[PDB]
């Protein structure tokens, strides 16, 4: 998707309290928050994919050979071509399980990620722009108890609305 | 003014693979091939016997050493490397075909 | 406790694959070639600039 | 992809006739319409999936047990070794082709909802703005003949250009 | 994702240097350009899942029939059942892994489709609307030497920011 690697230019190894987290500056200065429910929605999907594979089998199967007291070759040589080709296949949907559900790990924080950032992108609406590195460039004045209302969802457009758009395309 | 979003990141890293790279650094991973093994033989809440000198075909004839396994009950069965079946040479004939079925008897 | 036998001990494991005895025998995880296989539970990683 | 459960609150239990609809509001009223190329593209791929499966084989496999008069021991847990685990493999894939089949279907309704969402979002051009919950607020008058307009791919945006651009930014 | 096959109408024949190209107009004339980074990121994903597939094995295995002298009955019944069993499990991954490598293939086309056309979105920022076929309408003065800046990402928005708009809402 392009967010993770792509136009954000990398992560902020402070953010110990999430895998997602907010950063901000104005006229007092900056600091690290952190997003709850991106964190959160991709912990539940981490290990859910955990609680799958943790569901094994019912069904056993007896020792059909004799390392001791050895079988027959004719029969070895067939025993010893189920099993060891038995070995080749769970070798091969480990080389296909393991390297996809890996594969589709990384492709849930690029989801997660145009999904935090489309986002502020409808309730800010028409009163910032986006600059380049993955920020939304404020033309007006928000502070520490501005700021924290686009992090719960309650900051209202129309409570900011002419002044973005005096400052803006002046 | 200015807000932004970003993610997490370190570089005490693991590696893990995919589809179309290998080798790829990763947040936090987790093994899913085992690799190890307790030596010893877990046995809890099934009784069992251990034969060591005795053949498991050595319950049925009872040479002098399975005396004590001529009747033996249990829900497991151990064999060693020197099991024999025989104190009077020999040997049966289709031995192996009653082990897996004796190893499955109960006793 | 355990539910799992080799001639060697015990593969006692919530993994699904195991590279330890063919011919391990019981309620068991599959066997594989390869010795190890890792998981990501984390997301990716771009090492800050 | 954010569409489905992500930013739109909700589905339309009402619109029998698709999978996807439209449903707009003026000076006259609400009318929950429907769209044809998304409900059909989707039913496009969810019957593909379905004609892949009914592919069966043409490979014959002959019964080699007995259940009457029974064959031999040490063959039988060898059979019963070999069919008792291609049992674990089929039920490995079913566990996997069904489960992955199934994972693939709810995404091909995401990227078929943000492909009519950024169409409209272009057509209209530069005449709306997105409010939040999946609405595209119109700021000049377009009244049941304008919207289906936009609905047929038809709407013209240097038709309304002027009017959005002199309701919008006042 | 919509980009290939989706709004942006085809492709273009004559750009043999590249996947991905460029193609704009002016006061001086047309002209078809490429984009290396775009191209060669696409590259190295379809040979990226060739070296997978190249990798073979180490598990070697003996024949075990005979053609010439022909072994026992009741035996081939189960050896033409074990291995016309896994030539239907190979021949079923076969029919998975092939059929969803490809499947996989042409979306990360439409993901290097949107990713570099919301960056060139980024660029320019506040100084170019969308159209329709996947087009950015210029309404300012910009040149051969003007896109070429574009093209290499040195572009600066603040440098053609206030003629735009006013060639924009005008
Ligand atoms: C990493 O994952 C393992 C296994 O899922 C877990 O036990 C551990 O707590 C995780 N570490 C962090 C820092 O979340």
């Amino acid at each position: 998707f392009g967010a993770i690697a792509g136009f954000i230019e990398n992560g902020w190894e402070g953010l110990i309290d999430g895998w997602y987290g907010f950063r901000h500056q104005n006229a007092q200065g900056e600091g690290t928050a952190a997003d709850y429910k991106s964190t959160q929605s991709a912990i539940d999907q981490i290990t859910g994919k955990l609680n799958r594979l943790i569901e094994k089998t019912n069904q056993q199967f007896e020792l059909i050979d004799n390392e001791f007291n050895e079988v027959e070759k004719q029969i070895g040589n067939v025993i010893n071509w189920t099993r060891d080709s038995i070995t080749e296949v769970w070798s091969y949907n480990a080389e296909l399980l393991v390297a996809m559900e890996n594969q589709h790990t990384i492709d849930l924080a690029d989801s997660e990620m145009d999904k935090l950032y489309e986002r502020v992108k409808r309730q800010l609406r028409e009163n910032a722009e986006e600059d380049g590195t993955g920020c939304f460039e404020i033309f007006h004045k928000c502070d520490d108890d501005c700021m924290a209302s686009i992090r719960n969802n309650t900051y209202d457009h129309s409570k900011y609305r002419e002044e973005a758009m005096q400052n803006r395309i002046q | 003014d200015k807000i932004c979003l970003g993610h997490h990141a370190v570089s005490n890293g693991t590696k893990v693979n995919t589809l179309t790279e290998r080798g790829v650094e990763v947040v936090n991973a987790t093994e899913t091939v085992e690799r190890t093994n307790i030596p010893r033989i877990c046995s809890k809440g099934k009784r069992t016997v251990d034969l060591g000198q005795c053949g498991l075909l050595g319950t049925i004839t009872g040479p002098p050493q399975c005396d004590q396994f001529l009747e033996f009950s249990a829900d497991l069965i151990i064999e060693r490397r020197e099991g024999s079946d025989v104190c009077y040479p020999g040997k049966f004939v289709n031995e192996e075909a009653l082990r897996q079925i004796l190893r499955e008897s109960g006793g | 406790e355990g539910d799992c036998y080799h001639s060697g001990g015990t593969i006692i494991s919530n993994l699904p694959f195991q590279n330890i005895d063919s011919r391990a025998v019981g309620k068991c995880p599959r066997y594989v070639k390869q010795r190890s296989l890792l998981l990501a539970t984390g997301m990716k990683n771009v090492p800050e600039i």
